[PDB]
């Protein structure tokens, strides 16, 4: 049987994601810019 | 360290400084993104668009802080205070 | 011909208006329609350019038909906006 004599004191790291960004989009800003007539025909397609 | 500015650790310092968060803060205000324009930035061009991000609950400095309860809490009553009321032991005791 | 993407001497019976900048408003370039605020410019166009675009083809800059000077162009509408509120059945007050 092999049977240690010393030993060592280690210390490694562990390296978790814990969270990510938090964003929102707004629907009809990106899809749509500033444009009005853009904006109505959005609301006539539906609202996803 | 008591004396320095941070309130965080030194490791939390390095740890810090080692990635690259982009921008800082979570404020773009309306004149910095029209007097920066020939900059081309990309937080801007998504702002634009619609497209926000919001900021944690829980700032650095609130989360460093619960950091170091942990670690303070550990050093000084160690795995008692995870179950019930910490209770005070000596760090050699604890290592024992 | 084509319509919106070079220079042109040839237009449409319109009436020209002083140029407004530093405010969002509903702006007429040789032709393009848009809404925005109309900034000076650092751009140097090429005398066979007359529109820039940005990385999304979205028209960013344009050289003013008379004066020559390039004018960067920015959405009107921009930042995050959140409301708080207790419940409409306890009050109809909010911030913001
Ligand atoms: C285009 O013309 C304008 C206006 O100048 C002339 O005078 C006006 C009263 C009217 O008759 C116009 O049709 C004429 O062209 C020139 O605008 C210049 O720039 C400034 C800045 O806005 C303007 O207020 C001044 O009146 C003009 N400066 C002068 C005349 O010294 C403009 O430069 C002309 N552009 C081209 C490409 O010819």
């Amino acid at each position: 049987i092999a049977i240690p004599t010393n030993f060592s004191i280690s210390i490694t790291t562990e390296v978790m994601p814990v969270s990510m960004a938090k964003t929102s989009v707004d629907c009809n800003m990106y899809i749509c810019g500033d444009s009005t007539e853009c904006a109505n025909l959005l609301l006539q397609y539906g609202s996803f | 360290d008591p004396l320095k500015p941070t309130k965080r650790s030194f490791i939390e310092d390095l740890l810090f400084n080692k990635v690259t968060l982009a921008d800082a803060g979570f404020m773009k205000q309306y004149g910095e993104c029209l007097g920066d324009i020939n900059a081309r930035d990309l937080i801007c061009a998504q702002k634009f668009n619609g497209l926000t991000v919001l900021p944690p609950l829980l700032t650095d400095d609130m989360i460093a802080a619960y950091t170091a309860a942990l670690v303070s809490g550990t050093a000084t009553a160690g795995w008692t205070f995870g179950a019930g009321a910490a209770l005070q032991i000596p760090f050699a005791m604890q290592m024992a | 011909f084509e319509l919106l993407n070079a220079p042109a001497t040839v237009c449409g019976p319109k009436l020209s208006t002083d140029l407004i900048k530093n405010q969002c408003v509903n702006f007429n370039f040789n032709g393009l329609t848009g809404t925005g605020v109309l900034t000076p410019s650092s751009k140097r166009f090429q005398p066979f350019q007359q529109f820039g675009r940005d990385v999304s083809d979205f028209t960013d800059s344009v050289r003013d038909p008379k004066t020559s000077e390039i004018l960067d162009i920015s959405p009107c509408s921009f930042g995050g906006v959140s409301v708080i509120t207790p419940g409409t059945n306890t009050s109809s007050e909010v911030a913001v």
